[PDB]
RNA sequence: GUCUCCGUAGUGUAGGGUAUCACGUUCGCCUAACACGCGAAAGGUCCUCGGUUCGAAACCGGGCGGAAACACCA
RNA sequence: AAGCCAGAGGAAACUCUGGUGGAGGUCCGUAGCGGUCCUGACGUGCAAAUCGGUCGUCCGACCUGGGUAUAGGGGCGAAAG
RNA sequence: CGGCGGGUGUUGACGCGAUGUGAUUUCUGCCCAGUGCUCUGAAUGUCAAAGUGAAGAAAUUCAAUGAAGCGCGGGUAAACGGCGGGAGUAACUAUGACUCUCUUAAGGUAGCCAAAUGCCUCGUCAUCUAAUUAGUGACGCGCAUGAAGGAUGAACGAGAUU
RNA sequence: UUGAGCUUGACUCUAGUCUGGCACGGUGAAGAGACAUGAGAACUCUGAUCGUUUUUUCACUGACCCGGUGAGGCGGGGGGG
RNA sequence: CAGGUGGGGAGUUUGACUGGGGCGGUACACCUGUCAAACGGUAACGCAGGUGUCCUAAGGCGAGCUCAGGGAGGACAGAAA
RNA sequence: GUGAAAUUCUUGGACCGGCGCAAGACGGACCAGAGCGAAAGCAUUUGCCAAGAAUGUUUUCAUUAAUCAAGAACGAAAGUCGG
């Protein structure tokens, strides 16, 4: 009879993102003259870390075309850049690490890493550190291009969406035990507030599906169907199976 | 209930005027009902047909893939996709106490034609030798493979798909092969065992239709 | 027996006898 | 204790108009012999008593047993 | 704890010994924070939850002021309704 | 409540969100019948409103058609959960390696135990005591042990016990 | 024949969600038919034209929606190379 | 607007008797014998039982017969034809 | 599919045939009482990187060598841990 957990995440109010000390939206310069007919040159001026986020971030300085002023950028880094880099953005840019250029014009096996979901918007595929998307096949009639994501999926997108070549940086960061619920305080602590997560069966029937009970059972099958009202659907949220994933 | 064999209408199947027989055969295909098209139905069909029936007393053992791009009344038109060895010939060539070198090549005509050519060579005992083995050291396979690659892009790279075809349809590639390679290790059968299209250029009707009238 | 077999009842027996050891 | 169920060849079991299946047992084959296999045979108050019915293993009551389930709050 | 120095032994790989160094949701233990036991005191109390001794932790998921946000079938909950 | 409104999100699968179990070590057995969840619509059965057709003077009635869902069919137990009986049988007895049947979706595997889980029960044997319904060790047809939780194993504990 | 907290295979509902219909809601083709002038032969059955009738497929943009930007070089053409 | 789903949420209900209540039972609507004390009535979760049906005849009329059982006899025939 | 079958897949088009696409293995025939490597082992092409035996030698050093407890490197397959 109770508002559970996780319905009270939606309001915000607690859970919020810890974005005080972030460093700024992580995004690739927006699509000009220079982008769509030629390239642009920038200057990697420093490699930052954004708190609550793996990967560093590449502060890249531009030249404004149009009036007399310095474009700073904020731009997720792909491993292997170093500050004092020239990055080249456009379509006429080369393939090297750290350059922005549209998928179409790159050849059939080349990786990259802040892609773009529609053309226009800036970087929206492959951002989390260790990361990255691969071009498998284009067709110049329709003007698409075939991708696999990070997740193992194709998508059919925009021959003119850009992206940064390369792997972003901040390696296999996943790799390493937390070993402490300090660490993992710590962690969260600079993302939002989630972390120490009660078990239902824990808890009360009151403010959980699964909770009550003289010991500790679900007492009900945890997979739940899509179309269940929130406040129900708790546990494997329209699961087509269950168990070990012996085969794939 | 009915036969569809009753909506089964007959097409004439036709070679490039490469060579001189024209008629590959007949093939047939279900008349067009709905957005079920006839024409599309017939479109990229694959002709696996022998030389001795393409050319007049070419070898038998010599097969053309001859696709078809575009059906025009009653005519199916073809055109070049590949060629192949016979299975019979290939496994007879294969023998041993003597060694085989094959070669590939990767290949862009001037027309814009992509092809992929598979050499073979097998070495040759003197009539006098009494060895029973006649085998090539590392270094002189090596030099034959080169050469062997190195003049096949030169009869591809300087000139159009249909001289290319013309040229290895009595397989003059294979016998340039097997006189120069006669300096480094004799070779006897030497054949161009395989062509196949990697990728073709845009369909150009005017040049389909130069392949096989004038 | 195989002796191939025996060697194999034998490793049985010898971690069987490991376990009773250890759990004293 | 209250409630429910069960009782059929030697064994485990099926099932209102002459009781099934499998193993077991017997006999004859096959084998030097046993087993297997092959061909036949025997075997059961259907727990006890009463009643309904033309006819009860069945249907209905009573009793013998056997087997489950409740046997709580102070 | 890693890192570092020196001596010694080794064919090497490296090993041994003595220092140095100062890590850690490290240990004893103040202040602080907490509240185990005496089932102590008190139980018309000092107190509508306090006091004494004994205790847990005491560089960290640490303690704390102020400013903000979340409001009733709602909030918030390392979860005791 | 509402606005193409808002939180996650200054985010993008090494990420968010939802669960269970709970360091390490060693393992995590069998069951998709049931209930869930999910995949595929294939001729498909049922299937509302609207729409279509017919009869009627109309109200109306009838018929055809056939969305999701449910049925039909696969997958899934680190989903919820579940994981058997009765007889005979070894040259002393005793047990039963072994053999018959009935039956299940599968018949509890590896382990562990009168354990914080065993009624009978103060179980039986050993040890500890002069004497022990206590403790420990062992046994196991275990009323009613058991595998994402089982069995262990240092360090620690204002935890329970001898 | 008084409640409340909680559960569900109780009864009766309900937010939200899935699906169908109608409206916003257009423009072209291509199919297959029912379309309607019609035409072959009351003398007995076949080719058409524009609209309309459905259902599908493809295409367009102008409603509607999304993204980027300080709405900064878009589309077509002409030079000059 | 229509159908599905919908303890996420809403409202409500969750009989009675009873050697306390629950479990059990129905003594909750009926019928026979007894209790019941020679009119009638008369109680306990008193005793022994029965009922939620069945029948175009097992209803109606008329006619004609005599039933259970036993004894004695009769080919197969026996305890029973 | 088998000795024969059956479990299994099939008017939902299974098998078969054709054209494509994807993935991960595997490098046939040539392949030999042939080669190389300390053994284990090593076979598609091409390039790079070091290494090596044998041969040739009127080169150089001049005994620097052989085998070797302890110790060290590699060590099929299976098995274990992480991705
Ligand atoms: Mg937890
Ligand atoms: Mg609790
Ligand atoms: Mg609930
Ligand atoms: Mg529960
Ligand atoms: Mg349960
Ligand atoms: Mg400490
Ligand atoms: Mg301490
Ligand atoms: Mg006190
Ligand atoms: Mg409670
Ligand atoms: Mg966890
Ligand atoms: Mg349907
Ligand atoms: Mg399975
Ligand atoms: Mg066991
Ligand atoms: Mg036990
Ligand atoms: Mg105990
Ligand atoms: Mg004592
Ligand atoms: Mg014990
Ligand atoms: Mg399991
Ligand atoms: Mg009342
Ligand atoms: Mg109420
Ligand atoms: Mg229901
Ligand atoms: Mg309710
Ligand atoms: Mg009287
Ligand atoms: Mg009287
Ligand atoms: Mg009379
Ligand atoms: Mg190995
Ligand atoms: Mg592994």
């Amino acid at each position: 009879g109770r508002v559970i957990r996780g319905q009270r995440k939606g309001a915000g109010s607690v859970f919020r993102a810890h974005v005080k000390h972030r460093k700024g939206a992580a995004r690739l310069r927006a699509v000009d003259f220079a982008e769509r007919h030629g390239y642009i040159k920038g200057i990697v001026k420093d490699i930052i870390h954004d708190p609550g986020r793996g990967a560093p971030l590449a502060k890249v300085v531009f030249r404004d075309p149009y009036r007399f002023k310095k474009r700073t950028e904020l731009f997720i880094a792909a491993e292997g850049i170093h500050t004092g880099q020239f990055v080249y953005c456009g379509k006429k840019a080369q393939l090297n690490i750290g350059n922005v250029l549209p998928v179409g014009t790159m050849p059939e096996g080349t990786i990259v890493c802040c892609l773009e979901e529609k053309p226009g918007d800036r970087g929206k595929l492959a951002r989390a550190s260790g990361n990255y998307a691969t071009v498998i096949s284009h067709n110049p009639e329709t003007k698409k291009t075939r991708v696999k994501l990070p997740s193992g999926s194709k998508k059919v997108i925009s021959s003119a969406n850009r992206a940064v070549v390369g792997v972003v940086a901040g390696g296999g960061r996943i790799d390493k035990p937390i070993l402490k619920a300090g660490r993992a305080y710590h962690k969260y602590k600079a993302k939002r507030n989630c972390w120490p997560r009660v078990r239902g069966v824990a808890m009360n029937p009151v403010e959980h599906p699964f909770g009550g009970g003289n010991h500790q059972h679900i007492g009900k099958p945890s997979t739940i169907r899509r179309d269940a009202p929130a406040g129900r659907k708790v546990g494997l949220i329209a699961a087509r199976r269950t168990g070990r994933l012996r085969g794939t | 209930v009915v036969d569809p064999f009753s909506k089964k209408d007959w097409y004439d199947v036709k070679a490039p005027a490469m060579f001189n027989i024209r008629n590959i055969g007949k093939t047939l295909v279900t008349r067009t009902q709905g957005t079920k098209i006839a024409s599309d139905g017939l479109k990229g069909r694959v002709f696996e047909v022998s030389l001795a029936d393409l050319q007049n007393d070419e070898v038998a053992f010599r097969k053309f893939k001859l696709i078809t791009e575009d059906v025009q009344g009653k005519n199916c038109l073809t055109n070049f996709h590949g060629m192949d060895l016979t299975r019979d010939k290939m496994c007879s060539m294969v023998k041993k106490w003597q060694t085989m070198i094959e070669a590939h090549v990767d290949v862009k005509t001037t027309d814009g034609y992509l092809l992929r050519l598979f050499c073979v060579g097998f070495t040759k005992k003197r009539n006098n030798q009494i060895r029973k083995t006649s085998y090539a050291q590392h270094q002189q396979v090596r030099q034959i493979r080169k050469k062997m690659m190195e003049i096949m892009t030169r009869e591809v790279q300087t000139n159009d798909l249909k001289e290319v075809v013309n040229k290895l349809i009595p397989d003059s590639i294979g016998k340039d092969i097997e006189k120069a390679c006669q300096s480094i290790y004799p070779l006897h059968d030497v054949f161009v065992r395989k062509v196949k299209m990697l990728k073709k250029p845009k369909f150009e009707l005017g040049k389909l239709m130069e392949l096989h009238g004038e | 027996m195989r002796a191939k077999w025996r060697k194999k009842r034998m490793r049985r027996l010898k971690r069987k006898r490991r376990k009773m050891r250890q759990r004293s």
